[PDB]
């Protein structure tokens, strides 16, 4: 998983951006630099509590 | 019938201009060429040949440049043309004007020479001078020491065919003739209207000796009064820009601006000055013996019977245009064409006048008092 | 009869193909080389079809 | 109708004609090797970080990209805030790039020089004057402002009555500037996007603060939003973002530093009073309609180029144009050229200028200069 992770942060398509909001079904709203809002029903890798709108 | 021969001239005409690769080099030019090439702004240069190219995309990636024919005329702000796909500089930058300005450049003129115009001859005197004499014999104004005036303003009342000298102008000009109106600078994105009368002047610099013609200058350039309600015309600024291309620094290098308005007295005093329009030329009303000329050339073309006496016309009724004129000159040809009478009588110019003048009322209680 | 039906479906198979862009011509060159400006990108130079 | 067949024939033969007619090593072996070479999109770093740099990368309009630095390349090298091309299938910095020249920006400095010299302009000795202790004299001689511990304006307004000659000692100081000018595009400061116009005002201070002691002559001031009535509506509300980060670059927090304003304009009082506020232009220097002094002064250097008779009198002919701009005096000489040569005379005579004087002023509609009336004598 942790190669997977540093493959994606290096690759282009990661996009990094602020989380719009939190939600819970645990669950995100991110809308990235490419102005695309994308809602992830899992919330991610990193944990929801470290997490901040 | 030879109106079949003077048919078969245009269509002719037509065909001629409808009818207007290296073994190699060229195919090898071909493939190195995308398919699809779309073509984009130079911004920086690098002597590796990889240089930045902006792009709608902004895709700016140095790209190598492989022109057979030349590759020293890249230049900062050029457009380069980019493959699709690698996006290197295929060769030599387009260099097309942008399309607004190429409908301008006229080639064609309807009227021919000033033989059509009669009894404005002091007004033909004075557009030579400034226009057509500067070119013809460039060697006087030298030895005066004289530079030649560059600017003309045309102003009259309505139907004095300002527009008639302006489209002689263009019969018998070596000058390319760009006709813009000034109505023509509407356009709604904040800039743009501005940056086009910077076009048009770019390309009359491009194109050497040219004559500009700004039909109804009136609403590009008015009194340039303040914002007041805050709607902000932004025409101001277009006319400011303008006035920058005509004397703001720099020079106008050999540019002619010819211009017509209604109305003098609405145009801002900046624009109407000497170095923007050295010479003014005036259109009065038509007097008595230039109503004679015109009422010929008009009558020209057409059957005039003996009876008709073109004196009583001009001499009974003064105040009538040059264009006043014509529209009595094809109302009577009407006029006879209901008695079914291709021949036109006396009596049929008579009642021509009457018609075409009924919309003009003018005057008041100014008769006994004074 | 049914032959000609059936045909006019294998005619349809045409839908499946993608349309081509819509796009307006600013400028025409030579060499089968024109300038169009695609609807909302930018101009194009491209070959002429024989047609 | 025969001689229109003889054109037609023409046409006929000239399509026969056409109809008749009808019956460098970088295009060879280099481009083999350049289709497969990649390519490489420019980007802004914002950051880096410890261990694995991670350099996150605003491509310009796409997104913050998490990009690792290319295998060939040096770490030190790549650097935070530079510009940097990151490849589009590798994902990584491959090369880094070169600082943006901003070319519409560079566009706008003269380079040339105009070749007016302060001689021709004529009939303002007091305006010139002033112009030269705020663009020529501080920056040439700054020992002499330092002596009495003054400070130089800084700042120059010009506005006068239109043909006055503003322009032209704007001009005629660039011949002599021995710095920088940079002349100002009006309509290019205004921009189709919003602000867009703006972010090229702060371009044209850093690009002046770059330089070393430059002038930035604002010719047409009202172009460049120079009022601030900022309705509701808002239309002007783009320029009026350009024209107050003008005003805040220009002075506060620090200001031009070493660059000095030239301003023209036709209309003073349309201008914003922000604008009009010293500090950011201190001198207001008005060129005025030419005395009778000044008058023939002009007349003298604009007819010195034309052939003419020795005994004319300019004096005379200043003193027949009551009120008069430079440009129309200069109308007045070259309209007495135009008079000789309608009569095919090479040298020109007094006669000829006086035609002139009344073409140029009374026949204008003046009213004034033409008289009807017999009132005064
Ligand atoms: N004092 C002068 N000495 C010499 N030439 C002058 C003088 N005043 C005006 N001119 C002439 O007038 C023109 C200079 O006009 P200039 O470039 O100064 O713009 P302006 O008309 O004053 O500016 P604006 O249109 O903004 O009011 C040239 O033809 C120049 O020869």
């Amino acid at each position: 998983e942790n190669s997977e992770k540093i493959k994606v942060n290096k690759t282009l398509p990661y996009l990094v951006s602020n989380v719009i909001e939190l939600l819970d079904v645990k669950c995100a709203v991110i809308k990235t630099s490419t102005r695309q809002t994308y809602f992830l029903p899992v919330i991610g890798l990193v944990d929801a509590e470290k997490l901040k709108p | 019938l030879e109106r079949i021969k003077d048919y078969l001239l245009m269509e002719e005409e037509f065909i001629r201009n409808q009818e207007q690769k290296q073994e190699e080099e060229r195919s090898k030019v071909d493939d190195l060429r995308g398919t699809p090439m779309s073509v984009g702004t130079l911004e920086e240069i690098i002597d590796d040949n990889h240089a930045i190219v902006s792009t709608s995309v902004g895709s700016e990636h140095y790209v190598s440049i492989l022109s057979f024919v030349d590759k020293d005329l890249l230049e900062p702000g050029c457009s380069v043309l980019l493959n699709h796909k690698v996006h290197a500089v295929i060769g030599v930058l387009m260099d097309d004007t942008d399309p607004l300005v190429t409908v301008m450049k006229v080639e064609k003129a309807p009227q021919e020479t000033y033989a059509d115009i009669g009894g404005l001859d002091n007004q033909i005197q004075e557009i030579k001078e400034s226009v057509e004499l500067p070119l013809t014999h460039p060697e006087y104004y030298e030895e005066m020491g004289i530079k030649p005036p560059k600017g003309v303003i045309l102003y009259g009342p309505p139907g004095t065919g300002k527009t008639l000298l302006a489209k002689a102008v263009a019969n018998q000009t070596s000058a390319t003739f760009l006709r813009v109106v000034g109505s023509e600078l509407i356009q709604k994105y904040l800039g743009d209207g501005p940056k086009l009368v910077r076009e048009l002047f770019r390309v009359a610099e491009e194109h050497a000796p040219s004559i500009v013609f700004i039909d109804e200058i009136d609403a590009i350039g008015t009194k340039r009064y303040d914002s007041n309600s805050g709607g902000e015309r932004e025409i101001q600024r277009t006319m400011l820009e303008l006035l920058n291309q005509l004397d703001g620094f720099d020079s106008r290098g050999d540019v002619k601006v010819i211009m017509a308005t209604n109305r003098i007295e609405t145009l801002d005093p900046a624009l109407i000055r000497p170095g923007r329009i050295d010479r003014k030329i005036e259109f009065p009303l038509p007097d008595e013996k230039t109503k004679k000329r015109i009422f010929q050339i008009h009558t020209s073309r057409m059957t005039l019977a003996d009876d008709v006496t073109l004196d009583d016309l001009i001499m009974a009724k003064d105040d009538l245009s040059g264009a006043d004129i014509k529209a009595i000159c094809t109302e009577a040809g009407l006029m006879a064409l209901r008695e079914r009478r291709m021949k036109v009588t006396n009596e049929d110019f008579k009642k021509s006048k009457e018609n075409v003048l009924y919309k003009k009322q003018e005057g008041t209680p100014e008769g006994l008092y004074l | 009869l049914n032959a000609k039906v059936r045909l006019l479906r294998e005619e349809l198979q045409l839908l499946q193909e993608q349309g081509s862009y819509v796009g307006e011509v600013v400028r025409a060159m030579d060499k089968k080389k024109v300038l169009v400006k695609v609807h909302p990108e930018g101009k194009f130079v491209v070959d002429v079809d024989k047609n | 109708d025969d001689i229109q067949q003889l054109l037609k024939k023409i046409n006929e033969l000239t399509g026969i004609k056409e109809s008749d007619t009808g019956l460098l090593a970088a295009d060879k072996q280099t481009l083999q090797s350049e289709q497969p070479l990649q390519v490489a999109r420019c980007t802004k770093i914002i950051n880096a970080d410890s261990e694995d740099p991670k350099y996150i990368i605003n491509v310009k309009q796409f997104a913050k990209f998490v990009v690792d630095l290319s295998d060939q390349v040096a770490p030190t090298d790549i650097e935070e805030g530079m510009r940097v091309g990151v490849d589009r299938n590798k994902y990584q910095i491959h090369i880094p790039l070169p600082p943006k020249i901003d070319p519409t920006v560079t566009m706008m400095q003269v380079e040339e020089k105009p070749d007016v010299t302060y001689s021709d302009v004529g009939g303002c000795k007091e305006q010139i004057e002033k112009l030269r202790e705020v663009v020529e004299t501080p920056l040439l001689h700054p020992e002499r402002f330092v002596n009495l511990g003054i400070e130089p304006p800084k700042g120059v307004l010009l506005f006068g009555p239109p043909g006055t000659g503003k322009t032209l000692c704007a001009r005629a100081v660039a011949n002599r500037t021995d710095a920088c000018f940079i002349r100002v595009i009006g309509s290019e400061l205004v921009q189709k996007y919003v602000g867009e116009g703006a972010r090229m005002v702060r371009e044209l201070f850093e690009m002046a603060r770059t330089k070393k002691a430059c002038l930035i002559f604002f010719d047409e001031i009202d172009a460049i939003g120079g009022a601030r009535f900022d309705d509701g509506a808002g239309g002007d509300n783009e320029v009026q973002r350009t024209m107050l980060e003008l005003i805040n670059q220009l002075d506060g927090f620090d200001p031009r530093g070493n660059i000095k304003v030239l301003m023209a304009t036709n209309r003073p009082d349309t201008l914003d009073p922000a604008l009009m506020r010293p500090g950011r232009l201190d001198r207001k220097i008005e060129f005025s309609l030419p005395d009778l002094e000044g008058r023939t002064h002009i007349f003298k250097i604009h007819a010195r180029s034309m052939s003419v008779e020795r005994d004319i009198r300019f004096e005379l002919l200043a003193r027949l144009c009551p009120n008069s701009t430079g440009a129309e005096i200069r109308s007045v000489c070259t309209e007495a050229g135009m008079f000789a040569i309608r009569a095919r005379r090479k040298i020109a005579t007094e006669k000829d200028f006086l035609e002139a004087v009344n073409k140029v002023i009374k026949s204008y509609a003046k009213f004034s200069a033409t008289p009807r009336y017999m009132t005064y004598n």
